[PDB]
């Protein structure tokens, strides 16, 4: 029905494609920063997804603020000292987008720990603002996902959820995920989630709608199969407590299949 | 950072700030300026503004109002919009007695379904499509204007703010508190305008939410509207949203086959 919006659904795929390109943050970005490093945003990013928890905010919001950060540092050299502060006036600034009653920004100081004042926050806020020039409406993987979803038959609530689980994963690493697009990675996350739970690969009707086969995702595909993999062993562990809940179905604590079984024409292979 | 403005007249408050007509001394181009304050010390940027500034730099249509730049002050931020000489509510008001002729009504509902399918094609709902937010020049264009409401949606729709679009012009979805609505709630609104065009007068005034709901409840169970326009209006006014024509099914109906640009019908 509407809530689908059949009329527009193709419209604003085509957009949120045509947007993912121009809201990509800078692939190498890291290795330009002086006084930070992939590490200290893995810990920075898994700090967000326990805030997002602690105030039961969406997914969205999460995605939104970690693109925010993302395309902050890209054109912002930051020190270690002061990267709380931008992720903070990240999911400030994705709060007040999103979120239909976001915290006060009283709280967003509260969960830092007061290591930073009000002012400190609201002036962050100002200042990530104007780097990104209001340009907040960013494509996330969460909305190509959302998307994607509508192309059970029928829905699988367990698929749904450990698709948003791999999903979230991918934000903690900028190596590799940094390189792929929200599309890509959710196209990737979606195949690995219907694969573990059913068996089911990914559907020509989203091979027909997104241009992406099995053959194009690869390269994702592999990086995120092996980041679930290791996922119990990751330094950060905010996204698995986090999937391991009712909520997401108890998804984080499914077995990984240890092969995708994808093709492989050689014998020896 | 305002010193090339000149500002001329306050010209009203909306959803948030307060607009000044304003002219450039440089170009002589005459602007409508936003002034929004902030809060540096409290709540900082407010939402609205946070909402209206990213997707109005994304909107770019004749039927959008545009936005020329964003003046970013201390404690100040000043939104700089083209100016429209009128807002269809006051043009209305001015037409009490005249009316308003036929193609020049068919003419602002043609432009107002490209303006919103522009807006639903990119993944915003506006949720304040009153007369007072849209405007119109002396060429014959009429726009959206004031996008403090508006939200970027996902597809499927999640649940959103219930308290958005005012009394008069809210979906039946909405007064009944569904948990989701859509795009149909701005073609609800716009069935409303429609028939406010027509006759210059609300077509369901409420005192209330109950007398709101009575009111529709009455009508659909406009007199000089032709076969045509009273077809395409019970589509834009369907109580079930998924029955409820879209803004792109509405730009294709029968009415608007001999469409025009006329001019205002008064200044
Ligand atoms: C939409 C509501 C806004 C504030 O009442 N009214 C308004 N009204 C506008 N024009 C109508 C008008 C002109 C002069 C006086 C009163 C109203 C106008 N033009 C550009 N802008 C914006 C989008 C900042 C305009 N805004």
């Amino acid at each position: 029905s509407v809530n689908e919006v059949p009329d527009y659904h193709e419209d604003i795929h085509t957009y949120l494609r045509e947007m993912e390109v121009k809201c990509k943050p800078k692939v190498g970005y890291m290795k330009k920063q002086p006084d930070i490093t992939n590490s200290m945003r893995a810990i920075l990013v898994d700090w967000l997804v326990e805030v997002g928890e602690e105030y039961k905010l969406q997914n969205e919001t999460l995605h939104l603020a970690v693109n925010y950060i993302d395309r902050f540092l890209s054109s912002m050299s930051v020190l270690r000292g002061k990267l709380q502060l931008v992720g903070t006036a990240a999911m400030l600034l994705a709060s007040k987008f999103e979120e239909i009653y976001p915290p006060e920004v009283a709280e967003f100081v509260y969960i830092t720990d007061d290591t930073y004042t009000k002012k400190q926050v609201l002036r962050m806020e100002h200042l990530v603002l104007k780097v990104l020039a209001f340009d907040l409406a960013a494509p996330t993987i969460n909305q190509f996902l959302t998307q994607y979803f509508l192309h059970q038959q029928p829905a699988n609530c367990k698929v749904e959820s450990l698709a948003m689980f791999l999903g979230e994963l991918s934000l903690i690493d900028a190596d590799p995920y940094l390189k792929y697009l929200p599309s890509v990675i959710a196209a990737a996350a979606f195949h690995l989630a219907l694969y573990t739970v059913t068996g089911q690969s990914w559907p020509e009707s989203l091979v027909q709608k997104t241009g992406y086969t099995l053959e194009t995702l690869k390269p994702c595909l592999l990086d995120l199969h092996q980041t679930y993999l290791r996922a119990p062993q990751h330094a950060q562990q905010s996204i698995r407590e986090k999937y391991k809940n009712s909520k997401y179905h108890g998804v984080s604590l499914l077995n990984p299949p240890e092969t995708l079984n994808v093709h492989h024409h050689h014998h020896h292979h | 950072s305002m010193e090339n403005f000149q500002k001329v007249e306050k010209i009203g408050e909306g959803t948030y700030g307060v607009v000044y007509k304003a002219r450039n001394k440089l170009t002589g181009e005459v602007v409508a300026l936003k002034k929004i304050r902030l809060d540096t010390e409290t709540e900082g940027v407010p939402s609205t503004a946070i909402r209206e500034i990213s997707l109005l730099k994304e909107l770019n249509h004749p039927n959008i109002v545009k936005l020329l730049d964003v003046i970013h002050t201390e404690n100040k931020l000043y939104l700089v919009f083209e100016f429209l000489h009128q807002d269809l509510k006051k043009f209305m008001d001015a037409s009490a007695l005249t009316g308003i002729p036929l193609p020049l009504i068919k003419s602002y509902l043609f432009q107002l379904l490209q303006g919103l399918a522009f807006c639903h094609s990119h993944r915003v709902l506006h949720r304040d499509l009153k007369p007072q937010n849209l405007l119109i020049n002396t060429e014959g264009a009429i726009k959206l204007a004031d996008f403090g409401l508006a939200r970027a949606f996902g597809v499927p729709v999640r649940t959103y703010t219930h308290e958005v679009v005012t009394l008069w012009y809210r979906a039946p979805e909405i007064l009944l508190g569904c948990k989701y609505y859509s795009t149909a709630v701005d073609i609800w609104s716009l069935g409303c305008i429609f028939a406010e065009m027509v006759t210059r007068r609300a077509l369901f005034p409420g005192d209330s939410e109950i007398d709101q709901l009575f009111r529709i409840f009455r009508t659909l169970g406009v007199p000089p509207l032709d076969e045509d326009g009273r077809s395409l209006l019970s589509q834009m006014l369907h109580y079930d949203p998924n029955k409820r024509i879209s803004a792109k099914a509405a730009l294709a109906h029968p009415f608007f086959q001999d469409v025009t640009k006329p001019v205002p019908h008064l200044r």
